[PDB]
């Protein structure tokens, strides 16, 4: 991931009243994957025959 | 054809529930007491009589 501009220079400081970041900002990268599993019924009791 | 990159045959695991949870069991085997002598035996005392 290459950032932009607006975000380095709002993690630095030097803004005036009501702008936002009057203060050093702080940032945090978040990955979240949406997949696939199979689940198996059998004897009344489950299992991951892959897990 | 193929890749210049060996795919590594990963390790593969399977999960087992086996034993239940608490749900359909109850205690499943009736209800089976009874025990044996106890430690702490009882020692029969002298049986005494009265009569008039």
């Amino acid at each position: 991931v290459t950032m932009s501009p607006e975000s380095v220079v709002a993690a630095a400081g030097g803004g005036n009243n009501n702008s936002g970041y009057n203060e050093p900002q702080r940032f945090a990268l978040v990955v979240i994957a949406v997949n696939h599993n199979v689940i198996r019924i059998m004897n009344g009791s489950m299992g991951f025959p892959i897990l | 054809k193929n890749l210049s990159k060996c795919h590594q045959n990963k390790l593969k695991t399977f999960a087992r529930t086996a034993n239940s949870g608490a749900n359909p069991f109850r205690p499943a085997t009736a209800a089976p007491q009874g025990l044996s002598k106890q430690p702490v035996r009882k020692p029969f005392a002298s049986a005494r009589n009265a009569n008039s």
